[PDB]
């Protein structure tokens, strides 16, 4: 119990952070990766001055400090703006003393060898953390649906990725990272809803359009005859009722968001999309163990959640695949905390408490133990 | 096989847009229903407000 | 093809009762949106009825 | 002044300054807003016992029917008076499409009326009925009028310089002779 | 000759029409994009009941009219009065019958297709004219400068907007808009001199509070030792003389009018202003494409003429550049009517011919086929 309740599991994303206990099913506490900075000097009535704020304070306070995002990308950009985000987490969030917590954290598919080292520099050295151990995202995830082999499309706020695992090791040249997600996804369906003739103008319109795009956004199979579909006029259209009675009507553009992940054409980009990029990993693999991960697609990650991703999918590889070859591909329903879940498992796991990086490895060997 | 298949990816496409349907709308319903012990509750303390006031 | 086949009676099966649990949610919300202009419409009248005593 | 015109106008003369004076006296008193002020001059026509008239410093018994609310629509209708400007409602609500998106649904519940001349009786049902149909339906609205309004201002300034946590803020001498004029300036 | 003398070039706008015929230096016709509706019954001496006005004798007449503005932020947003101002364009400005003359007409930045097509329906078959095209505004003002590839900053009466254009291809997902233009600043300048301890109270006063901004507004570079400069006070001020005697005296607010163009916080509004704009639609094109668009930035637009924007905009940006590029800012005299000259050479060019859309390909192929 000393650790089996007190393992704790931080998945750090560039859009949120998922939090909570090994053990749990699901994440304690999940809130965005901001830092919000006052602009000017003031109070709220009863509270004092306060240097900074972060995740959602940030966000509903955001009309008077300078928010900032500590993970571009996948990796921490500024380290004093992520102790600040780690510090809410433990503190405030889990409401934990992180002094007698064992911490798993999760880093990104290429994370740099000298950023490994440097938050277990913060984990030890700044919150004494009795021990702690860093698994790759696209690891987590492929785990948490009980495999070992895999490739994993992992898709959340800043970054895309394809990370090919074979019998647990993430296989670093055939990883592929695409910089488009959820957030990009969100600003275009934006940009095709103002064209539809709207004005998301207040804060209190911007901020909707991004739970238009949750909950009534799809990826539709065969993209080709679905805008053919939205000409006749079915009824394919979609009314959502905004803050007020404002009821704005999203037919069509409720699918054009989602075909951006399959043509990057769509928003200025000519890199390669979604599937093209699941296949191009696997044609950088070896050659015996691509009829695996062409059963083991596994999808993790916000943005890969639209209904009909995994069917569209299917078919964008089946139609690139030889056809002597088995296609499958896996979307669970948890997927948008699929790596999180992952670490739940793992840490709480039986067999992990000699991977753990203890303060005895440490102030005997170095930030280089854990790195591997 | 390709027709049990096909069959099925339009069985279980439709059983997901049903299930995300009834999600919005017990939604919507647990929302009104809840603006409603509200609307009715200051009710029946603006009736009495005014009883007392017409007294 | 049994595995099609058997996920299949079973996607259908949940498909049918997640359809009939909606159309009872959505008669149950329909009714509580109803009795509800009903609640607030006779309160706009009850509360300027006590603004117009009150004056 | 302009009752006084449409008070002239329905034949009468406030000729001495005691005559002047007690129009605006008449103005406070008997002076309505009319909810539906369309149909209301409409009432005034079929001469209902809504008439009023007020004994003036003498017994010269001064009758105010219909006048008695064409006085606060020129708050609503500043066209009532030569004034090209929008009015109270409108002006209410513009204010509101000024301010970010995300607080216009707080400035909607809490429209809080002060000043004396807000104290017209059914200025807040009028001001009510203006703006829910001139905001989003999805929207609450909530005009707020407080009976001791003419003094609100004074009341929070009372409220706040009485309490506990003001202390802190006031500023002294010893800030001014060593800060300037600047100090308070804020 | 045909057509050579006859090709007409109207620009469109939020606040000014300017038009006349291509082949000339200028706009023939320049005034108000107004359509004024009487609010009440009754006459002008010996003339009849006008239905409606349009242009100057709408703003001269507009206590008792309803004035409206067809054109919201650079797009046709009524279509009734916009025929409306092209009919008092043909008709009565420049006094041509159109159905013998060649149109080259402009839209905005990122115009909606349909808009282009409804334009087009209105040109054709409520004009009749022989043939027409629709230029976009950043392109003819590039191309006016001589240029093929460059970036527009244009700004006018109600938007901006940075158009990155290569080769003659305006780049659609580089384009910014920024919804502050001259309107807004003869607005705020108002304000600051109202604010001076000042009255603009009859429409007399209202009317030249915009001409005070065109004649004695600067742009200042090095706009904080400019207020410090105001305080030594300087024969910086500078006093104007109203309809009447009542000398009105302005030393400073002169370029606090300006200095709002970049910082939009000194109107409320939370956008990035004008140079870091330039910039992030210049960080959002291709990498190969970059030192061109820097070294061609072409100014146009009413709002741009203020004197030292130039400079101002020429340190603004290569402060933000990297120091190994060239940064060049070309502003024209003629620059409120670039784009309407660049059209003028356009349709005069003897290339052009054969890009007129001509009555047979429409009621052959429907408005589609301006479209492109």
């Amino acid at each position: 119990d000393e650790d089996e309740t007190t393992a704790l599991v931080c998945d750090n994303g560039s859009g949120l952070v998922k939090a909570g206990f090994a053990g749990d099913d699901a994440p304690r506490a999940v809130f965005p990766s901001i830092v919000g900075r006052p602009r000017h000097q003031g109070v709220m009535v009863g509270m004092g001055q306060k240097d900074s704020y972060v995740g959602d304070e940030a966000q509903s306070k955001r009309g008077i400090l300078t928010l900032k995002y500590p993970i571009e990308h996948g990796i921490i950009t500024n380290w004093d703006d992520m102790e600040k985000i780690w510090h809410h987490t433990f503190y405030n969030e889990l409401r934990v003393a992180p002094e007698e917590h064992p911490t798993l954290l999760t880093e990104a598919p290429l994370n740099p060898k000298a950023n490994r080292e440097k938050m277990t520099q913060i984990m030890f050295e700044t919150f004494n953390v009795p021990a702690m151990y860093v698994a790759i995202q696209a690891v987590l995830s492929l785990y948490a649906s009980g495999r070992t082999t895999g490739i994993v499309l992992d898709s959340g706020d800043g970054v895309t990725h394809n990370v090919p695992i074979y019998e647990g090791y993430a296989l670093p040249h055939a990883i592929m990272r695409l910089d488009l997600a959820g957030r990009d996804l969100t600003d275009y369906l934006m940009k095709i809803l103002t064209e539809r003739g709207y004005s998301f103008v207040t804060t209190a319109e911007r901020e909707i359009v991004r739970d238009i795009k949750e909950k009534l956004c799809y990826v539709a199979l065969d993209f080709e005859n679905e805008m053919a579909t939205a000409a006749s006029s079915s009824s394919l259209e979609k009314s959502y009722e905004l803050p007020d009675g404002q009821v704005i009507t999203i037919g069509n553009e409720r699918f054009r968001c989602p075909e951006t992940l399959f043509q990057p054409s769509f928003i200025g980009m000519e890199s390669a999309g979604i599937h093209e990029t699941t296949y191009n990993s696997i044609m950088k693999c070896d050659i015996d163990i691509r009829k695996d991960l062409y059963a083991n697609n596994v999808m993790s990650g916000g943005t890969t959640m639209y209904p009909g991703i995994a069917d569209r999918m299917q078919k964008e590889i089946t139609a690139l695949a030889p056809s002597t070859m088995k296609i499958k591909i896996i979307a669970p329903p948890e997927r948008k905390y699929s790596v999180w879940i992952g670490g739940s498992i793992l840490a709480s796991l039986s067999t992990f408490q000699q991977m753990w990086i203890t303060k005895q490895e440490y102030d005997e060997a170095g930030p280089s133990i854990v790195h591997r | 096989l390709k027709d049990a298949q096909e069959k099925l990816e339009l069985a279980e496409k439709k059983a997901t847009d049903a299930e995300a349907d009834v999600a919005s709308l017990n939604r919507r319903i647990q929302l009104v229903e809840e603006e409603l012990d509200r609307a009715q509750e200051r009710l029946a303390t603006a009736l009495q407000k005014l009883e007392e006031a017409e007294k």
